[PDB]
């Protein structure tokens, strides 16, 4: 689902997709924007972070 | 869904698109440029798709002071042109837009400038003479009506010249409607036309469409496209005879050659692109007549160097029906128009279209022209005492010929202050067949420069002190 | 969601010019940086 909505934007992935700007910045969008979620489980919130 | 600039190199851009909103190949985008002094929308044409959602684009105009990351718009389309009878009597650009009247036509049925030729069924030879009242074109390279008609020759023979007498003797009467494309050529030249066929009341009939020489190389490549699609669609949709004037052709072939290499595409030989055939053979073979539909097209044809054997020249002479052959070495001799009689050819010119007569002294001109280039080498290191008799009188009937086959032309009357002359084909044709019998070999040979027919020969032999 | 993104993304930008010469020689120079130029 996370690939498929992400598909979908490709606005924020390729935001996400720009390693020149540090990680920790992105990461912690994904965590904010997308990955912090009531039904989003957490091995999968932690594979997609890394 | 719109994209931006990626890389700016000259008349190349590339442009990334979000992904699904790549355009279409040859569909045109815009782009603004904000520079105050070279402020401009740039219409850019979409020439390859790179991968990645990035498309190359060639840029109609200068790409001076353009920015990356600019947005870039789709407009869903190729570029497109008016058409209708609006369009005569005013001066387009390759983009559509009318110069003497700007924002003219904007509201017109528009056409996409890209569009395939005609199917193969729909073809029909043309075999008819259209007369031009000259005698080196009327006897050596009659012109045909509904077909396709070049001049070639290096810079500075009198392609140009010849063109606008051309204009003068067929569009001055035609019944149709004429499109006059300027493709790549001088300014100076363009506003001489536009006034030009202001003042012989031809532009009414005629829609000019113009890329000079200082546009970048796309709107050189498009130009020719942009006047092709207005009189395609005057064969097809207003169903009259339509007059097609080209000058100067090569700059298509070399313009497309420009950014062939900014393209990513490994050159050819003599430096042209790898499609210089592929493209040529598209635009050439939208610019043909149809069964029951005439388009006399004649094309101006730069030869580089004055090289025939350049590949744009070569590769340009498959698509003709006739072809007037400017050479240096008959400009050089005084000779005008400097058409070379012996490398000239018309597709017509056989007993069964122009008759036996016609046939029959065209091919005795040629052949005492063919000797007489044969025995000038003779003639420069050993004299002329050393030929033999029926040489010498061969010589001299060949230096006549040639002479004669000189005219003045009307539109050359502001170069040697004459006005010029028309001729009528039978009489062109007594006229040589006379000449290749020595009825004329005690005129003097300056009796036959410049002249028009046999009543001028006599007046100007008298004024040089011989009479026929 | 498919809006609270936006309003992301935004705070991130708003959250989130001199060149350098990179390399020269022979009347030719490389820059990077100036987005603008
Ligand atoms: N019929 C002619 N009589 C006298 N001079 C001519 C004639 N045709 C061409 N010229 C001279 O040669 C020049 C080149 O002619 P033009 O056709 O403009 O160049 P190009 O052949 O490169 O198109 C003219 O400007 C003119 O001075
Ligand atoms: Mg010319």
């Amino acid at each position: 689902r996370f690939g498929r909505v992400l598909d979908a934007e490709p606005r924020l992935s390729a935001l996400l997709s720009d390693y020149t700007t540090p990680a920790e910045g992105r990461v912690a969008l994904l965590d904010k924007a997308l990955t912090g979620r009531p039904g989003v489980n957490q091995t999968a919130a932690a594979l997609l972070s890394q | 869904t719109a994209g931006r600039v990626v890389r700016i190199t000259g008349p190349v851009v590339d442009v990334e698109f979000p992904r699904g909103s790549v355009p279409e190949l040859f569909n045109a985008l815009h782009a603004e440029i904000t520079f105050g002094a070279l402020a401009k929308t740039l219409t850019l044409e979409v020439a390859q798709h790179l991968g990645d959602s990035l498309v190359r684009c060639i840029s109609m105009q200068p790409t001076d002071g353009l920015v990356r990351g600019v947005e870039v718009t789709d407009t869903g389309a190729s570029i497109s042109v008016p058409v209708g009878d609006g369009v005569k009597g005013h001066v387009f650009n390759a983009l559509g837009d009318c110069l003497d009247d700007p924002g003219y036509g904007k509201d017109f049925e528009h056409w996409s400038i890209h569009r395939k030729p005609p199917a193969f069924s729909d073809l029909e030879p043309r075999t008819e003479m259209l007369e031009t009242g000259l005698k080196v074109v009327d006897l050596l390279t009659p012109y045909v009506r509904g077909g396709k008609i070049a001049l070639f020759g290096g810079a500075g023979v009198g392609k140009t010249v010849l063109i606008q007498e051309m204009i003068n003797r067929i569009a001055r009467n035609f019944g149709g409607t004429s499109v006059f494309a300027g493709v790549g050529e001088r300014t100076r030249e363009g506003n001489d036309l536009w006034v030009e066929l202001a003042d012989a009341n031809v532009l009414k009939d005629t829609a000019l469409v113009f890329g000079q020489m200082d546009e970048p190389p796309g709107t050189r490549m498009r130009v020719a496209l942009s006047a092709l699609t207005m009189a395609e669609f005057f064969r097809d949709e207003q169903g009259q005879d339509v007059l097609l004037f080209i000058d100067n052709i090569f700059r298509f072939t070399q313009a497309g050659s420009e950014v062939s290499t900014l393209l990513g595409r490994m050159p050819s030989a003599v430096g042209y692109q790898p499609t210089l055939a592929d493209e040529m053979g598209e635009l050439q073979e939208r610019i043909t007549s149809t069964r029951g539909r005439s388009i006399t097209s004649m094309q101006a044809v730069y030869v580089p160097a004055d090289d025939y054997t350049d590949p744009a020249p070569a590769t340009t002479f498959a698509h003709l029906d006739a072809t007037t052959e400017l050479s240096r070495a008959v400009f050089s001799k005084g000779i005008f128009p400097a058409v070379d009689p012996l490398a000239s050819s018309s597709t017509i010119l056989d007993p069964a279209i122009v008759g036996d007569e016609h046939y029959r002294v065209a091919q005795e001109v040629i052949r005492i022209l063919q000797r007489y280039k044969d025995l000038q080498d003779i003639i420069a290191i050993l004299g002329i005492d050393e030929l033999s008799e029926e040489d010498k009188q061969l010589v001299n009937r060949a230096r006549r010929i040639e002479r004669f086959l000189s005219q003045n032309m009307m539109a050359a009357e502001q170069f040697t202050g004459q006005p010029g002359s028309t001729v009528p084909l039978k009489e062109t044709i007594e006229a040589f067949d006379k000449l290749t019998k020595g009825e004329f070999d005690h005129l003097p040979e300056q009796a036959f420069f410049l002249i028009g027919g046999l009543d001028d020969l006599a007046k100007k032999a008298e004024s040089l002190g011989a009479k026929l | 969601s498919a809006a609270d993104i936006e309003g992301a993304i935004e705070d991130y930008v708003s959250s989130f010019e001199i060149g350098t010469v990179i390399d020269a020689g022979d009347g030719i120079a490389h820059v990077e940086g100036l987005p603008s130029v």
